[PDB]
């Protein structure tokens, strides 16, 4: 049981690590530096 | 004329304002829905792009 | 002026989203193909 | 404060403070919101028993208490028990939060029961309740009095009975064109945004009563309504009204009009019923089409500018006994020349024509059509002395001027269907020899463009029975025939056979024909064709399945449906057979014709991925979405496809670049001559391969094609209408890549880019500057250029009616419409 | 660190709808001073190139005060809080922003800039209250109590995430000085809090 | 590869071009040195596409028995055991490795930091693969154990 919970706690972090990763990238594609 | 702020003279441009969240709620729940997915879309590109 | 005939901002503003709305109905599409593509 | 006073007089059983309390609770609803939430069945019980008159209120509490807590369907079910005390929340500064939801909710309902029945009106489905709102809503926007937001929020109710009041009571003629633009705006959203086309239907039709009511109205409006739907009997009724008015102008200028935009079959029909009505031969011949092929053909007699250096250039650096070096050159010439008969590539080339044989000869014959192409009355004389029974020494120029006269008169073969038959039912009885085949080939190619949507179940019989000789080349040449013909119809007996038939057939030529000549079939049939389709693609075999991706392209093209986008996405990434992703890409740019905008987001996915027959897909997609109109994001995807060093990678982006940029400039894109540049660098090269060499020469030809006379009108903007003739030009090119002969049919997309006036009683960066210059009639015009086009107030010509405001035939009304001015001569009265 | 009468000056070189006159009463009671209400300082609207500029406003092809309205209120605020003072001069500040925001309804846009106008005024009514036991204090926390819970409901139409999430804050704030934890566990069951 | 004679002849008057007539194919040369020798003074060379049915694909594809005998057998529990002590300390090395590289990681120039502080195959990129090879291989594991023990009493 306490093996489950640290788990999904771990997955979790790896979700918010994906949301905010990606969103600035997109951005920089968006705006001229070119 | 009539200022910007809050709307001068009731009735008239208050009216107007009076019957204004049935037009710009509909496309607010439209707008909340797409920014969070246009970022979405572009976000789980740059991961198959990485991929 | 800038409130002088707010009706006929509300009404441009409504009509156009309304045809960028089907357009944003192909980016949800986008979105679900790339989400099998990986 | 607290709920908790609130709370006691539920609980007091006294029947005076309990209608009392209901009172107290609605005041500060807005601040003991979630408080009252909890002991809230004690007013649902108050609601119940009828011993209370606040029954109305003690269920107004619980409709705020809803929104609060965040369930919005609920809040309006207590919104209808409350009955009334919702009219005063619309024009408060505070509450308007629980009416809005109700006009949502109105939406949720209409969808599932429209496509049911018209009426639910009459249904039990829609309270009455729900309706009074939604319907005052619309009619405050009226109120206000701008009609564009009744108009709007009515098309997704579905509502027809005030779309119908709406218009009506618009037409109050202070101006007769300030009613018909009303109904602009209308016939617009309802195409591009409802794909639901049970609805389409009715608001188009309805469209057309308000016009014609009005005396002057705009008869380009009117005319929209005909196309969409394909009826007949309203295009009747068009004339029927110009009838009455006895008008030459109107009558003559929204004929032309008509041809070009309505169905060919639509057109045949069309004509039987105006003899019958009553009307002049004059008309009649313009519905033909034959004058107006003629009144192109002038056009580009005179303004095309070709390179015939860049031609000698080309010449030198591809050979002739070269054979693959030979076509390139071939068809290239031929699309540069495309338009009017010029005979300097036969002069030009003439030793060099001679030095080839096998299929790079039967090309150059039939590259003689592309150039011919149109130039109806000389369309026999020219091919001539290459047609079978005048010239024996091959068997390919015999087979190939067929092909020839069939680009000639494509869409204009009424005539030619049955000389070409002649030839398809002496070969049939034949088992055929290699002699034959190639004779027989392109008279199943060409019957296919002469015949092409006339519906001739003839000539769906006589190359039927070629397809059963199995003959080598016949059998798939048969197969591409049939489908041109008999496109659109969606015949289950052609659909059943030709499924079949890929499995009979042993040679890969065939099987390849038959899938993609169900595509032609089921042209426009969008799902009524699912059903074909899902079984293409079940198919196991790639050829079957590679043809299933057209048909896709072609069922739903120019909608953007995302059933049928989604389909081609996914089989196009999870394949394994290359031509079947490769066809999928293409396919997307023939959905998405309309929405050409969405294209490059989307298909950049695609290009990213390295597999050689992606990119290839990939980059005739953009090619074919931004063919009329260019965009820079369209330009970029294929920049790097020049630079990979897969050779039919470069071929493909070397075109599409071409069919972008097809007649733009230099001050009109910066990026023309970077791209043209590249193309002439390889051409110098002979140390580059010949899989490059192929793909740069075609597409140098398509960069100056038609003389630059010509762009590509995948879809007209005349009435604001999808442009048929050119969607079979691209798809037959695409085919390219597996039979070089089939290149030649992107001469079909070729649309001229002009204005012709013509006299009605005989019937002879960020550019705008606010300095004219002045522009002869009938010089290329782009349709860019055409809204900055403004008639001079005052002339000579004045058009008839309201300019339509892009390229095609505005007829004139001369102002003194008897004198011997200048004329330009026409190739008609060129001969008599 | 720099004059107090440096807030009059912005206020009244823009055009107000009366912010100008509720800037001016605090500080006559304080020494008034009417220095650079002169032109130069009344008569400009200040420099831009069309977007509120001086000669395009005062002619009413434009009048975009907009969000330069939002920003007076939220230096009158913080000076007042910055100054240090309570009793009346709280009060004055929250009778004229709060009905001016309301007879109009907010842009997505200038609304969160009023979570923040809502914070100080509740911040001073709270601290008036614990300065000292007053028999008018005390009537007047049911005035505040009131518009916090009917500011959250405008921040709910909207669904702007950092508007609900500020006015959360202040309605919790209020609930745990009252003792009323009962009413606040009621409304802790209902949050569904933006991390946005 | 594959090879089809041509007339000498043919070949002077050049008749190499003729045989890629109509169709774009998937022209491709695998082979050159003797082959291109060859082609130029005697053949053609053909592409080779692979027939196969429906029927003979899944006979082709099944090639076990096992197919239904892999996820309730399984392998010895001290064999298991063996595998997570070596993936640990591989891990564990790389780990030390990584954290030395990590100590800067932060001047200009990527390319002067990857020689600098090794990031010679990126410890970080080194570590993934192994830790997600037996990360897959546990889930597998437990999941077998469990299936048979409650399953079959």
């Amino acid at each position: 049981q306490v093996f489950d919970e640290r788990i999904k706690f771990a997955n979790q972090l790896h979700d918010e690590y994906l949301v905010s990763m990606r969103y600035p990238e997109d951005k920089k594609t968006q705006q001229n530096e070119k | 004329m009539t200022a910007a702020v809050t709307s001068s003279n009731i009735v008239l441009e208050t009216h107007e304002s009076g019957i204004k969240p049935y037009f710009e709620q509909k496309i607010q729940e439209t707008e909340l829905k797409i920014r969070s997915k246009t970022e979405n879309v572009r976000r789980l590109e740059a991961q198959r792009n990485a991929l | 002026n800038n409130n002088s005939a707010l009706s006929n901002v509300n009404s441009d503003i409504y009509f156009k989203l309304k045809k960028l709305e089907k357009e944003y109905e192909l980016l949800t599409l986008q979105e679900d193909y790339i989400k099998d593509e990986q | 404060t607290t709920a908790a006073p609130l709370l006691a007089l539920l609980r007091e059983n006294q029947d005076s403070v309990k209608t009392y309390a209901l009172e107290s609770i609605n005041n500060v609803v807005d601040q003991l919101w979630s408080e009252i939430s909890n002991e809230l069945p004690d007013i649902e019980a108050l609601y119940d028993d009828d011993t209370f008159s606040d029954r109305e209120m003690a269920a107004l509490i619980a409709s705020k208490v809803y929104y609060n807590l965040g369930e919005y369907e609920s809040a309006v079910k207590y919104a209808l028990a409350a009955k009334d005390r919702f009219d005063i929340d619309e024009k408060s500064q505070f509450v308007e939060t629980i009416v809005s939801k109700s006009i949502e909710m109105y939406v949720q309902e209409a969808s599932k029961q429209y496509t049911k029945d018209e009426q639910f009106y009459t249904k039990d489905i829609i309270d009455p309740k729900l309706t009074s709102i939604f319907e005052r809503m619309i009619e405050k926007c009226l109120k206000a009095s701008e009609l564009k937001l009744a108009l709007g929020i009515a098309l997704e109710g579905y509502r027809l009975d005030i779309i119908e009041s709406a218009l009506k009571s618009k037409l109050d003629q202070d101006s007769t064109s300030e009613n018909v633009k009303i109904i602009n705006y209308l016939l617009t959203l309802a195409i591009t945004t409802v794909t639901n086309s049970k609805f389409r239907s009715s608001i188009l039709r309805k469209s057309f009563d308000f016009l014609m009511n009005m005396p002057n109205c705009d008869y380009l409006t009117l005319n929209k309504v005909v196309v969409n739907l394909n009826d007949a009997g309203l295009a009747l009724q068009l004339f029927k009204k110009l009838k009455e008015e006895n008008d030459e102008g109107l009558s003559a200028q929204i004929a032309f009009d008509l041809v070009s935009s309505a169905s060919q079959q639509l057109l045949e029909i069309l004509v039987t019923e105006l003899t019958a009505q009553g009307y002049d031969p004059a008309l009649l011949n313009i519905l033909s089409g034959l004058p107006t092929c003629d009144y192109y053909n002038t056009f580009l007699l005179n303004n095309k500018n070709i390179d015939i250096g860049l031609l000698n250039k080309s010449k030198s650096s591809l050979d002739g006994k070269f054979s693959l070096f030979h076509t390139a050159v071939s068809v290239a010439n031929g699309f540069m020349h495309a338009g009017t008969t010029d005979n300097s590539f036969i002069k030009a080339n003439l030793p060099w024509l001679g030095k080839a044989q096998n299929w790079a000869k039967f090309t150059a014959t039939a590259s003689l059509g592309v150039i011919h192409k149109g130039n109806l009355l000389e369309g026999k004389k020219v091919m001539a002395p290459y047609l079978p029974g005048s010239r024996a020494s091959s068997r390919f120029i015999k087979g190939g001027s067929l092909y020839g006269l069939g680009l000639i008169y494509a869409g204009f073969g009424r005539d030619t269907t049955d000389y070409l038959k002649n030839i398809i039912v002496e070969n049939s009885g034949t088992s055929g020899d290699e002699d034959v085949d190639v004779l027989l080939h392109g008279a199943s190619l060409g019957i296919g463009l002469a015949a092409m949507g006339s519906a001739n179940i003839e000539v769906y019989e006589a190359l039927k029975e070629v397809l059963y000789n199995d003959s080598a080349t016949s059998g798939e040449a048969a197969a591409l025939g049939m489908g041109l013909c008999m496109l659109g119809t969606g015949k289950p007996e052609a659909i059943h056979d030709m499924f079949t038939y890929s499995q009979e057939t042993q040679h890969g030529n065939i099987t390849r024909g038959l899938a993609v000549g169900l595509a032609l079939i089921n042209y426009g049939r969008q799902e009524l064709a699912d059903d074909l389709i899902t079984k293409m693609l079940a198919s196991d075999e790639s050829l079957l399945r590679y043809g299933g991706a057209f048909t896709i392209a072609l069922a739903y093209a120019g909608t953007g449906n995302n059933s049928a986008v989604k389909r081609l996405l996914h089989v196009a990434v999870s394949d394994s057979n290359d031509d079947v992703r490769r066809a999928a890409v293409i396919a997307l740019g023939f959905v998405l014709l309309r929405d050409y905008t969405t294209v490059p987001r989307i298909v950049q996915l695609l290009s990213k991925s390295h597999n050689a027959h992606v990119r290839c897909g990939t980059a005739f997609a953009l090619g074919i979405a931004c063919a009329g109109k260019g965009l820079q994001s369209a330009i970029d995807v294929l920049d790097p496809l020049t630079k990979d060093p897969v050779d039919f990678v470069r071929q493909a982006a070397m075109i599409a670049l071409s069919m972008i940029l097809i007649q733009q400039t230099e001050k009109l894109n910066p990026q023309v001559a970077d791209i043209n540049k590249n193309f002439l660098s390889v051409i110098t090269n002979k140390h580059q391969e010949g899989l490059a060499k192929f793909g740069a020469c075609v597409a140098q030809g398509i960069m100056n094609a038609g003389g630059r006379n010509v762009t590509i009108q995948l879809e007209n903007a005349d009435t604001g209408t999808l442009d048929t003739k050119s969607v079979v030009g691209l798809v037959m090119f695409s085919q390219f890549w597996y039979w070089f002969p089939l290149a030649h049919f992107l001469s079909l997309s070729f649309t001229p880019t002009t204005v012709i006036g013509i006299r009605g009683s005989d019937q002879a960066k960020n550019k705008y500057s606010s300095k004219p210059y002045k522009v002869d009639n009938m010089t290329r015009i782009l349709p860019q250029q055409s809204r900055y086009i403004s008639f001079i107030k005052d002339d000579r010509f004045v058009p008839v009616r309201k300019f339509k405001g892009n390229n095609g035939v505005v007829v004139l009304r001369d102002r003194e419409p008897k004198e011997p001015v200048a004329l330009i001569e026409t190739v008609r009265q060129m001969k008599d | 660190e720099l004059l107090n009468a440096e807030t009059l000056c912005f206020t009244v070189n823009v055009l107000y709808p009366d912010s100008s006159s509720f800037k001016k009463n605090l500080l006559k009671f304080i020494t008034s001073n009417h220095k650079s209400s002169v032109p130069g300082s009344a008569e400009l609207r200040n420099s831009y190139p069309a977007s509120f500029y001086s000669v395009n406003t005062e002619k009413k092809t434009i009048e975009v005060t907009a969000e330069i309205n939002c920003f007076m209120h939220l230096l009158v605020q913080l000076f007042l809080w910055d100054s240090k003072e309570l009793e009346q001069l709280v009060e004055f500040n929250r009778k004229v922003v709060i009905p001016n925001l309301l007879c109009y309804y907010n842009l997505r846009s200038l609304n969160l800039i009023n979570a923040k106008l809502w914070f100080y005024i509740y911040l001073s009514h709270e601290t008036l209250a614990r300065s000292s036991e007053e028999i008018n204090s005390d009537n007047q926390n049911i005035i505040l109590r009131s518009t916090m819970m009917k500011f959250l409901k405008i921040a709910s139409l909207k669904h702007d995430n950092e508007t609900k999430a500020m006015l959360i804050n202040l309605i919790l704030r209020d609930f745990l000085n009252n003792g009323e934890v009962d009413s606040a566990s009621d409304f802790i069951s209902k949050l569904e809090y933006p991390h946005t | 590869d594959a090879f089809r004679l041509i007339d000498t002849g043919a070949l002077i008057n050049n008749l190499e071009p003729r045989q890629t007539t109509s169709n774009t194919g998937l022209l491709n040369k695998a082979n050159i040195q003797a082959l291109i020798h060859g082609l130029n003074r005697h053949y053609y060379s053909l592409n080779i596409d692979y027939h196969k049915t429906a029927k003979e694909t899944k006979m082709l594809m099944n090639l076990h028995k096992e197919q239904w005998q892999s996820g309730l057998k399984m392998y010895d529990y001290e064999e298991k055991e063996e595998s997570n002590l070596a993936a640990t300390k591989s891990m564990v090395k790389i780990a030390e490795q990584y954290s030395k590289r990590i100590e800067e990681e932060k001047e200009l120039t990527e390319e002067e930091l990857k020689t600098r502080y090794v990031g010679r195959q990126d410890p970080k990129k080194h570590l993934s693969e192994t830790a997600d090879e037996t990360l897959e291989n546990n889930i597998v594991s437990v999941l077998t154990a469990g299936v048979n023990s409650v399953a079959i009493k």
